[PDB]
């Protein structure tokens, strides 16, 4: 079954002999299964999916029904219009049907077969939940222990579980959530590496959103497990958990709390120097979303000892991370008390800030100078306005801030020229 | 953008 033209499996599909069928079957998903480019189109054209589909029910030939299984899970691998060819051929209530069969290795093809289905988008994914899917794939993890599962068949699980939580406009319905979540979090306990890599991108899926959505994940007590997978040596884990926990601090200052209290920011020494970009730029945007809450919440990150850190990255970071930085500083700034914003000048803020307005990126001179604005109203406070005129002068920010009163955009020239002529007139 | 494995 090795090669065979489309022409043949045609032939040896329309024989109306079961075993030629199978043949041929498994010769179309051997030609689906190939690394350079499976003829998906020739086998739709081919009017082969009908076909398929109607072996997925032959109940008493199992190898016909893993073939096209397989088969009609690679095609809908493939395009958006290749997996709606799947769904137009009515594949999702057969594979359905498929995940309550016997053989394990046919209801971990039909797993397989609707988590492509639902990771088309949010259409398909609903349209495979009102078909009822989750009801089985979730009695397929009704064992006391995961770790008696077949670890491919598990990994496959989660990663379905986390398609059908995936996306937005609209997010998932809100019951199906409730239905799946007892689950994820029973996966975001296993030990298995790619089972919590799958199932902390389910836990950042359900998190981007409104706050109601994120209160869905934090009661149920994750948070302490996503901070521990926050310290995980692999990398497939350690990003989307930093990405769930950056979802979570997005919410209300009792959300951010949580990660706070689970002990979230001891992690961010390392993440705020890690080696890959994404993370130090995911992790800094995280730590903008707390500086933005209240002041007891700034002190954490002051305790902690994070604020050289966020020079640091201010000092030297890809630049948008850097970016992120600002953001983390316009926000510590225009929460903190004067005692925090007096800190962070200390700390060696402002030659790195200064340095910043170099960028050409109209945005992050805005965030730049509402920092300093909110640095010299603390500084007005102190009557040490002019201390800080000094330093600013001093490492050249005075020459930048004036060559941004010539700045195009509006408020740029505005808020620079209001800089000067209060404080360095 | 879309989340879809190829089994090969």
């Amino acid at each position: 079954t090795v090669n065979w033209s489309v022409e043949d499996i045609v032939k040896g599909i329309n024989s109306n002999n079961l075993e030629s069928q199978l043949q041929a079957t498994q010769a179309a998903r051997k030609l689906l299964s190939r690394e350079k480019q499976p003829p998906i189109d020739n086998i739709i054209r081919a009017g082969l999916i009908p076909k398929f589909v109607s072996f997925l029910g032959k109940t008493d030939c199992s190898p016909i029904q893993f073939e096209s299984a397989w088969a009609l899970t690679n095609i809908a691998s493939g395009t958006s219009e290749q997996t709606k060819a799947v769904v137009d051929g009515g594949a999702i209530p057969a594979f359905i049907s498929l995940l309550a069969s016997p053989h394990a290795h046919i209801s971990e093809q039909a797993v397989w077969a609707l988590g492509n289905i639902a990771g088309d988008g949010s259409a398909f994914r609903d349209l495979v939940i009102k078909h009822g899917a989750i009801d089985p794939l979730l009695a397929l993890l009704a064992v006391p222990d995961l770790s008696t599962l077949a670890c491919g068949y598990l990994r496959n699980l989660t990663w379905t579980l986390s398609n059908l939580c995936r996306n937005k406009n609209p997010a998932p319905p809100l019951d199906a959530v409730e239905q799946i979540l007892p689950t994820l979090v029973r996966l975001l306990h296993h030990n298995d590496p790619e089972v919590l890599a799958d199932s902390c991108w389910a836990i950042s899926y359900l998190t981007d959103g409104p706050n109601e959505r994120i209160e869905m994940v934090v009661k149920k007590g994750v948070v302490p497990q996503l901070v521990k997978l926050l310290g995980a040596t692999e990398l497939p884990i350690v990003t989307p958990a930093l990405r769930a926990i950056g979802n979570i601090v997005t919410g209300t200052d009792e959300q951010t709390q949580k990660v706070i209290d689970a002990g979230a920011l001891a992690v961010f020494p390392s993440l705020l120097t890690n080696p890959k970009t994404n993370i130090q730029k995911e992790a800094t945007w995280t730590m903008s979303n707390i500086t933005a809450g209240r002041q007891d919440q700034i002190q954490q990150v002051v305790n902690h000892g994070l604020v050289p850190f966020l020079v640091g990255v201010l000092s030297k970071a890809d630049f948008k991370t850097q970016k992120e930085a600002a953001w983390a500083i316009t926000n510590y700034t225009s929460g903190g008390t004067v005692e925090q914003i007096v800190y962070l000048v200390h700390c060696g803020i402002i030659e790195p800030l200064m340095n910043l307005l170099s960028a050409k990126d109209t945005k992050i001179i805005q965030v730049i100078l509402d920092a300093i604005s909110n640095i010299f109203q603390a500084a007005e406070k102190l009557g040490e306005t002019e201390k800080l005129s000094i330093m600013i002068e001093e490492c050249g920010g005075l020459d930048k801030i004036e060559a941004l009163q010539r700045h195009e955009n509006e408020s740029v020239y505005k808020a620079s020229l209001n800089l000067i002529e209060k404080y360095f007139s | 953008p879309r989340r879809v494995r190829r089994r090969v």
